[PDB]
Formats: C-alpha cells, structure tokens, sequence
C-alpha cells in the first residue's frame, strides 16, 4: 500500500487498533498523499532544494496531529375476519369508519350473545341439580327462568347470525364489484 | 388522471379507483356516433377523438365545452 | 339556467325513466326498469346520490314514472 517505509509501520497499528474503517480508509488516504510529500521533501534533501525546514515541519505537523485522531384493535375472531376482509374491499374512508362503527356494534351483540350462552349454561347446571333433587316448586321456578331465557338466548343467536351475513356478503361483493 | 375509454356509444373518463365510480368528465356523444380513436392533452385540459361513423377527427375540453374539427 | 354541471348517480343504471325528490326531507328517489345487473327496481338516496336503497324491488316490472305525496 505504501512505499514509505515509517508510513508502513504506522499503518499497521491502526489496522491492529480496528479503528473507524471509513475513518481507517481516510487514515490510508491522507498517508498515500503524506508518503508523495514525504518524499518529495526527502528529493529535495538529495537535491539541496530546501535549507528553511518547511519541507519537514509541514509534514510532521499532520503526523503529529493524525498521531492524536488515531492513538499514533378488536377482540372476537369474526370481526377481526371480517375487519382484516374489509381492509382489501372497495370501500370509501367514509363508509370504511361507519364499517368500523358497524364492527364495534356487531362485536357488542356477539358478547351479549354469548355471555347468554354462558348463563344458559348455568341455568342449566341449576337445572340438572333441580331436576336431580326433584322438587316440584323448584322445578317450576327454574324452568320459569329456562324455558324463557333460552328464547331470549336464541332470539340474539338468530340476530347475530343475520348481522354476520349482512357483512361477509357485503364485504365480499365489496372485494371484486 | 383518470381512465378514458371510447365505445360506439361515447367517450366516457372514469376514476382508476373502483369505489368512486362517477364520471369525472362529460361524456362525448353523437347521433350517428360511432368512437373509436382517444388521446389527450392534459395542458389545455382536453381530449381528442375520431367518429369513424363521420371520418372527423374533434377535440373537445373536460368540461363540455370547446368542440372543434381538427 | 344550465351553469355547474356535476354527475351524481352512474353505477349499475341500467335504463332510468323516472325520477322525484323531496328537499324538505333530503330523499330521491327513481325509477329503473332494468339494471345492468338486470334487476327493474324503485330506489331511494340521498339527494347527494349517496346511500342508495332497493325502495321497491319484487313485481316491479316497468317503472315508468314517480311522484311523492309530500
């Protein structure tokens, strides 16, 4: 790399450092130029063409310094489907927030509807055990609650149902028009 | 920008977009009309056409307006 | 007087023939004896052109004109 043959001890160390390597390729740089005025320096000296010491301090200054710069949202599966569907359809920004509006209400009556699910469940664990104890007053009461809680069940089944359609039929024609 | 198609019927621009499906400029037509050749030159804001049912070659802005034989 | 053309209703319009409106409420509705999805059907909108409904679709036929009783 170099013919200079101080420069090359130099040169070594820093490659022994793993100096900056953008910095290291400049360190390489500024030497390569040095190395041509090192030597033009020393041409003279055969040559006697300097006697004031320019020719040395010039270079010995950038040494010396180069010595210093280098030591030298949404939560049920079929609204996210849904939502995640709708995303890739044709819709305006306008009618994409009322579709997302639409969304969060659907989302309610899924909750609603299974949440009455889960309590005609438990209606139904009190009625096993009921029926299982026999009582006649108690059987009547709890189907009282059951036989109307499971149609205010089914009637949010059926209405959730209906909304799921609306909207996977919309969303799909609303992906190819 | 927008999408200008030519039929026998008219000379008709609609958006790229499929949601928006207005027209976006007036709808070029004629009688005996019969479109087949379009271009544009979108400095002045007008279209060319020819009515091979006329042999013509026209211009016309986006607005309507500004009809002319070239 | 025929100044500030604007296209409000285009997609899907078949063969329109009729058409009505109420300001006082925002609603237009008209007529269409064929779509191009083939359908002959009253629809309603907003008199913007905006959320259009199938108003009357089953044993529609030939709509051939609209009035409103306001």
């Amino acid at each position: 790399e170099f013919r200079m043959e101080k420069l090359n001890q130099l040169w070594e160390k820093a490659k022994r450092l793993h100096l900056s390597p953008v910095r290291l390729a400049e360190l390489h740089s500024d030497l390569k130029i040095q190395e041509r005025d090192e030597l033009n320096w020393k041409k003279l000296k055969v040559e006697g063409l300097d006697g004031d010491g320019e020719k040395e301090a010039k270079l010995v200054h950038n040494l010396n310094v180069i010595l210093a710069r280098y030591g030298l949202e949404f939560e049920e599966p079929r609204v996210i489907d849904l939502w995640d569907l709708a995303q890739s359809a044709n819709f305006t920004e306008k009618e994409l927030e009322s579709f997302r509006e639409e969304l969060k209400h659907f989302e309610a009556k899924i909750e609603k509807h299974n949440h009455y699910q889960k309590q005609l469940e438990i209606s139904h664990q009190k009625l096993k055990h009921v029926e299982s104890i026999g009582d006649p007053e108690h059987i009547s009461r709890n189907k009282e609650k059951y036989v109307l809680l499971e149609e205010k069940t089914k009637e949010l089944g059926y209405k959730v149902k209906k909304h799921l359609q609306d909207l996977s039929s919309r969303v799909s024609r609303a992906r190819h028009n | 920008n927008f999408l200008l198609f030519s039929s026998k019927t008219a000379v008709r621009g609609i958006p790229f977009t499929l949601s928006t499906q207005e027209d976006v400029m007036v709808p070029v037509t004629g009688s005996p009309s019969f479109f087949v050749g379009i271009d544009f030159d979108a400095q002045h804001s007008t279209v060319f056409y020819s009515d091979l049912s006329k042999d013509i070659i026209y211009k016309q802005k986006i607005d309507g307006t500004g009809k002319e034989v070239i | 007087e025929g100044n500030q053309r604007v296209t409000l209703i285009t997609e899907n319009l078949g063969h329109p023939r009729g058409i009505a409106l109420d300001p006082t409420v925002g609603y237009l509705f008209f007529s269409d004896w064929g779509s191009l999805s083939g359908q002959p059907k009253v629809e309603r909108a907003f008199m913007d052109g905006s959320n259009r409904k199938d108003l009357v679709t089953t044993k529609v036929g030939w709509p051939a004109g609209i009035t409103l009783d306001l």
